[PDB]
């Protein structure tokens, strides 16, 4: 609040500051550090949260901004709004390797032998020390060829 | 390989040194610990192969290399009775003991038919092999590496005499320069897809090698991938 008395002089607690009554901005900054951080501890604080009443449906995630927001979606499902159905041809249906319709209408992935997919249903994780096709030695420990 | 570039070491951990009668007279690639594989056209009757895991420089000893022998050659079923040398161009080399799996000795991925047609149409691949440098120069000592472009159909066709039958595809640069040459075949022509790397056509053959108005041809994995598929089946 900044009101008491000498209570710039200490190190700020956003605890204290921020909501109590209200905290500004930068209050919320100096004690805040990593200013990432702080934008998005800062957008759902106030200004009508455009992700309102969650728009994404079909399970998606609504991420708001300060003036927009978007949608996660998972898997088996594309569209702004997460609305429409991954088909296996607009954007590989989503999969890190292969899809394929089935059973009914939406995607289903899979990854060649040596990977196992991951658990977002989508992503392929090995599950064999040396799987398939990756030079090693770049990767070793956890570098790239610059 | 004419014109290409030297491979940095581990690299390429599919990449395989068939020696034989001679040696270095073709190259392989790793479908896995026990079976690795290559062309037809590489399995002279009655001489004895040695696959040459992890080796990179022919003319120094590398830690890294793993030699093996072959038991069985089992070419494609349909490759040439006394027809055309190159068609189904493609054989499944069963080593005896397993190769050690690491770093440098990694298997490629075998996509399905579709992906692997998929991944072969986006226009580039990679194609490694110890081989001429020169079109009948000398040969590679250091693991050698070129990007190829898939070159279409109706120029493949008209460039060569040679009915380009569908089992095969043609890559290379339109001017004379850079292509795959003698000492090559077997080898791999890998696609990579955003880290992992997939096997997208063996490199066969050739009308010489790095002259304008030819383009090197491989054979299209596409339509044997299901035939290595159940052939390499561990269990």
């Amino acid at each position: 609040y900044n009101s008491g008395k000498l209570e710039e002089f200490v190190r700020g607690n956003l605890e204290r500051e921020c909501i109590e009554e209200k905290c500004s901005f930068e209050e919320a900054r100096e004690v805040f550090e990593n200013t990432e951080k702080t934008n998005e501890f800062w957008k759902q604080y106030v200004d009508g949260d455009q992700c309102e009443p969650n728009p994404c449906l079909n399970g998606g995630l609504c991420k708001d901004d300060i003036n927009s927001y978007e949608c996660w979606c998972q898997v088996g499902f594309e569209g702004k709004n997460c609305e429409l159905d991954a088909t296996c041809n607009i954007k590989n249906g989503r999969c890190k390797q292969f899809c394929k319709t089935g059973a009914d209408s939406k995607v289903l992935c899979s990854c060649t032998t040596g990977y196992r997919l991951a658990p977002d249903q989508k992503s392929c994780k090995p599950a064999v020390p040396f799987p398939c096709g990756r030079v090693s030695v770049s990767h070793s420990p956890t570098t790239l060829t610059r | 390989i004419v014109g290409g570039e030297n491979a940095k070491p581990g690299q390429f951990p599919w990449q395989v040194l068939l020696n034989g009668k001679i040696d270095a007279f073709c190259g392989g690639s790793i479908i896995n610990e026990k079976w690795v594989v290559t062309a037809a056209h590489c399995i002279e009757p009655g001489v004895k192969i040695t696959v040459v895991a992890g080796e990179y420089n022919t003319e120094e000893t590398e830690p890294t290399e793993q030699r093996r022998n072959v038991i069985r050659a089992i070419p494609h079923h349909s490759y040439n009775a006394t027809v055309n040398k190159y068609s189904h161009d493609i054989a499944l080399l069963e080593l005896d003991e397993p190769l050690t799996l690491n770093s440098y000795v990694t298997p490629i991925c075998i996509a399905d038919k579709e992906y692997t047609n998929i991944f072969l149409k986006f226009g580039s691949g990679y194609v490694s092999g110890w081989g001429r440098v020169f079109n009948r120069g000398r040969s590679a000592t250091i693991l050698q590496y070129l990007k190829v472009p898939l070159v279409d159909r109706a120029t493949c066709l008209r460039s060569t005499k040679f009915t380009i039958y569908s089992n095969m595809f043609c890559a290379g640069f339109h001017e004379g320069g850079k292509d795959s040459c003698q000492g090559d075949s077997g080898g791999p022509h890998v696609t990579e897809v955003e880290g992992t790397s997939f096997l997208t056509g063996i490199i066969s053959w050739g009308e010489e090698c790095a002259v304008k108005g030819k383009y090197g041809i491989y054979t299209k994995v596409s339509r044997y991938v299901n035939w290595i598929k159940e052939k390499t089946k561990l269990t």
